[PDB]
């Protein structure tokens, strides 16, 4: 058919703007409304990624999950030029992004929110008061240890104040800062774990982890226990051994029914929503690649 | 396509001990080494180079 | 004539060096590094050349041989693809391996330099062999020359 | 010659060339003073150098 | 053929046009280089394709898998027709030297990928041409137009709706 | 220095660059040319992509051979004929003994490490074998 | 410069840097100093001419 | 313009000591020293002239 | 490289024998120049060029 915006600026723009701006001729964005007339507003991420508020991961995943993103084209002060990604066709990405990972011929793409620093997602716009914000978009098996990697730095980096003796933070760092893949070696760049709850963006991912997995025994148990029937899976009677001894101890009896089926429910929530946060929701598939023209033909 | 390209293989031995009653066939060479007792335990090659 | 082998340890079926360089049992290791020794103790490519001497000379040229190594690389990994492999390769006919210049002492070398044709072979408890080789190289130690 | 250079310089190639600066900075320099030890192929030195 | 759709439509844009055709999307393809020694030429065309992933520095020849190369490498039925198929195993046990790891390590399932159905195929001494479809309805790219219907032997397939009734 | 109760064999395999003569006998061989095609493929958004093709049929006109080539002229060697050796550590990257203590310091020591070499000064290294 | 008096003698038969490793760039990844530096002072590894 | 000049480095060592098991190849000399406790400790070169 | 010797007794025999003599004697040495000017000795008036 015919998928282009135009998204006209408030104000001309200033030239070291511009020539940043060209910089990224080939990358995603997200935009806010699905019409060829758009003002900057909404264009980015900062619209949930702002300076003053607190960054969440979780709100910025629940708003790449349900959005429209494209590609830029053409970049020239008065007005920006870009095309949709709508399924049924193949468009055509140049990777580019500061924190960079060499591609491969046919694998799958996954954009993943930010987690390195703001530089290195972000373009400002001092001419129109405003920032865009990118995407980053990762090889999935590479995003996959990298979002693991980085929430158990979290973790680590906070029960290590909480607790001097509990380890080292160099047995933290040695171990979680290299990411390597497929013959490469990655190096991360960690964002230093502000002390204070709330103000990492990984906080609130850490807390519904840890909950869950503080609240995962207590109810597996009594929903082993409660299934059993004459008929029933013979798989679970199996897994029945499984579980270590401690867990088969833990009595029922003490916890109020009130209580425990609070603990039921919210652990349940927290693993249908984690659960379906892994699976890196915007993902699309590669057919082929440049390593020299950095062009790749995905959908 | 007729700049074409060959692969070769070459040995060659390092350490081999020499059956005992020894000799030699040159009159330059003039160690001070105990004939009796010479035993070779590395070998010298020439690079491409 | 006189003999069965020169060593056992690698000419024996179950030897030491079939077991290190035979495609049999060598399932654990990786594949991509490149092996000189398999030509030589690969059973299957050993036994390739058993059909007739017209099957052979039309495998020369035809079809590329058993896992050569690649070319213009740091380190020698062995060919998957053959966009470009122009190559070919005479001692997988064959079956033998040329001699290469080889010494015991530099005392043989700089003999072995200085005088061509009389030079010993073998010293006392050292000895030096000459390679004989499809190519001729010229060795210039000093600014004294060898063909 | 566009023999040596057929795939690009990597770097292989560009470890053979800088082999072979060495040989001819070594070996071939001073052509008209080399000619004279010659003798009678001199003239077709000079042409073909 | 020169038409501005992706798909050529009538005599090459001079008419308007369906601005689809039920959602019709060429097939897109994958070009593969093979070693001559992994893959069976006379091998079934039906039969979809898997590569392993290959972890060595750039590599530039990739080793690819069908079903009974698989077969093959995990070890009258099949297997009379597998070893008629393909000998010398260890021709395909070298191309990973790292099966018994990832065996052991449960992880061979996440490295390799399919790719599809086979498309077209040029036998050569060294390095063979072939080339697949991903993504799209399987078809012939011959000139000479060929229907080809993806093939799996009766050993290994299993039909799920069948048992079960 | 001292000797081991071994010796050894090394065998190590070299690469020639050569220049070649052909030469090919008339009339040994026909060829029936067939039609050349063009085609249609991944559409995008941005731009299409066409393939050409052709075929041609090959077939010998008599029994014994025809052409022959030989390598005319050495023109540059390339594995630089070195002592560089294959490490079995690497071949085989699963296998090892029992005390890790052990094979931590047999590592160690043998050198058992991939961007091996930034540069070079003679060529394409040429594994040796023990 | 000052030396061991162990230093090879056919080391100063060919042309050599007067250091004991080759300090040649020309082979080189092109603009990458890291990795061009660790051919002229990394002693990890051995030095390109032996 | 024509008549350039170049520039070289040369290098040489003084005092080197030779391994322990030494060796000879040459008929003609004969010295009056000890052939096992020998060290150089000069270096002789050739002038310009 | 440059010519240089260790003893100024090595220095006569690579003049009077060139291509036999011993680059290393017993505990001494000798090095013979490869640069890009070939420039002819002249001791005495035995000359190697």
């Amino acid at each position: 058919m015919d998928l282009k915006v135009v998204v006209s600026l408030s104000s001309r723009l200033y030239t070291d703007e511009i020539a940043k701006m060209q910089q990224r001729i080939g990358c995603i964005l997200p935009l806010a409304s699905t019409h060829g007339t758009q003002n900057v507003q909404g264009l980015g991420l900062g619209q949930v990624y702002s300076l003053e508020t607190v960054p969440d991961y979780v709100s910025m995943y629940n708003y790449l999950s349900d959005c429209t993103l494209a590609v830029l084209d053409e970049v020239s002060v008065d007005s920006l030029i870009l095309t949709k990604i709508v399924p049924g066709q193949t468009y055509a990405i140049k990777n580019k992004y500061q924190p960079f990972f060499q591609w491969h011929g046919t694998g799958s793409l996954s954009v993943m929110p930010p987690v390195f620093g703001r530089e290195h997602a972000t373009v400002k716009l001092e001419s129109n008061d405003v920032d865009i914000v990118f995407p980053m978009v990762l090889p999935t098996p590479i995003a996959e240890e990298v979002l693991q990697k980085i929430l158990l730095f979290n973790v680590y980096s906070r029960v290590v104040m909480q607790a001097p003796g509990n380890a080292d933070m160099l047995d933290v760092h040695m171990h979680l800062g290299s990411v390597s893949y497929l013959g490469h070696h990655y190096e991360l760049a960690l964002p230093e774990v502000p002390g204070p709850l709330g103000l990492a963006l990984l906080d609130n991912l850490s807390l519904y982890f840890c909950i869950m997995v503080t609240l995962l025994p207590r109810a597996s148990m009594r929903l082993v226990r409660g299934l059993i029937r004459h008929e029933h899976h013979d798989l679970l009677n199996l897994f029945q051994e499984m579980v270590p001894d401690e867990i088969a101890r833990i009595d029922l009896d003490d916890l109020s029914v009130a209580d425990d089926l609070s603990r039921m429910r919210v652990m349940m929530t927290y693993l249908q929503s984690l659960a379906s946060l892994f699976n890196l929701g915007p993902r699309l598939a590669t057919a082929a690649y440049s390593q020299e023209t950095l062009t790749a033909t995905c959908w | 396509p007729l700049n074409r390209r060959m692969q070769y293989s070459y040995y060659f031995p390092v350490g081999l001990f020499m059956p005992n009653p020894k000799y030699t066939t040159s009159a330059a060479i003039k160690m001070l080494d105990n004939p009796t007792q010479q035993l070779p335990v590395e070998a010298w090659i020439v690079n491409k180079n | 004539e006189y003999r069965s082998t020169v060593n056992p340890w690698a000419s024996q079926l179950g030897s030491l060096g079939d077991i290190m360089y035979n495609s049999s049992y060598r399932q654990t290791a990786v594949p991509g590094l490149y092996s000189p020794c398999r030509a030589f103790f690969n059973k299957e490519e050993l036994l390739r050349n058993n059909r007739g001497l017209y099957n052979m000379v039309n495998e020369y040229s035809q079809r590329l041989g058993g896992h050569p190594a690649t070319s213009n690389t740091e380190v020698q990994f062995v060919v998957i693809a053959g966009t470009d492999v122009f190559l070919e390769q005479p001692c997988s006919f064959l079956q033998e391996a040329f001699p290469a210049l080889s010494a015991s002492s530099r005392a043989l070398i700089d003999e072995f330099m200085s005088v061509k044709q009389t030079h010993a072979p073998i010293h006392y408890g050292h000895y030096i062999i000459e390679e004989v080789a499809p190519v001729r190289r010229i060795l210039k130690f000093g600014n004294k020359v060898v063909f | 010659d566009p023999t040596f250079t057929e795939r690009g310089f990597s770097k292989t190639v560009k470890s053979d060339l800088i082999a072979m600066f060495k040989r001819h900075l070594l070996e071939h320099s001073f052509f008209l003073d080399r000619a004279e030890n010659m003798g009678s192929g001199f003239s077709q030195y000079v042409r073909s150098r | 053929l020169l038409a501005p759709g992706e798909v050529a439509v009538a005599g090459g844009g001079s008419g308007g046009g369906s601005f689809s055709w039920s959602g019709w999307r060429p097939p897109v393809f994958g070009d593969f280089l093979i070693h001559a020694s992994s893959f069976n030429n006379a091998e079934a065309t039906g039969t979809p394709l898997f590569q392993f992933k290959q972890s060595d520095p750039f590599s530039g020849v990739d080793a690819v898998f069908t079903p009974l190369s698989l077969f093959i490498l995990m070890n009258g039925g099949l297997t009379r027709m597998a070893n008629l198929l393909y000998d010398s195993p260890a021709t395909l046990a070298d191309l990973v030297p790292d099966f018994g790891r990832l065996v052991a390590d449960r992880r061979f399932h996440n490295f390799i990928t399919p790719v599809g159905p086979l498309v077209e195929n040029i036998k050569s001494t060294y390095l063979n041409k072939i080339t697949t479809v991903v993504h799209g309805p399987v078809v012939s790219k011959a000139i000479p137009r060929s229907t080809v219907k993806v093939t799996v032997p009766q050993e290994a397939f299993v039909d799920l709706d069948a048992w079960l009734s | 220095k001292i000797h081991p109760g071994v010796a050894m064999t090394v065998v190590r395999t070299d690469e020639i660059l050569s220049e070649n003569i052909l030469f090919s006998s008339r009339a040994s061989t026909s060829m029936f040319i067939g039609t050349p095609n063009v085609s249609r493929r991944e559409a995008r958004v941005d731009a299409v992509t066409f393939e050409v093709h052709h075929e041609m049929a090959s077939i010998d006109t008599g029994l014994s051979y025809s052409s022959t080539m030989t390598p005319a002229r050495v023109a540059a060697i390339t594995t630089d004929m070195g002592i560089h050796t294959q490490d079995f550590f690497s071949v085989f990257p699963a296998e090892a003994f029992g005390n890790q203590q052990v094979n931590d310091y047999i590592k160690a020591k043998v050198g058992a490490q991939v961007n091996g070499a930034p540069g070079l000064c003679h060529g394409q290294q040429a594994t040796c074998e023990i | 410069i000052v030396t061991p008096v162990t230093a090879d003698v056919a080391y100063f038969q060919k042309s050599n840097s007067p250091r004991g490793r080759a300090a040649c760039v020309v082979s080189c990844e092109n603009y990458n100093q890291e990795v061009a530096e660790g051919l002229i002072y990394d002693h990890s590894r051995p030095d390109a001419a032996y």
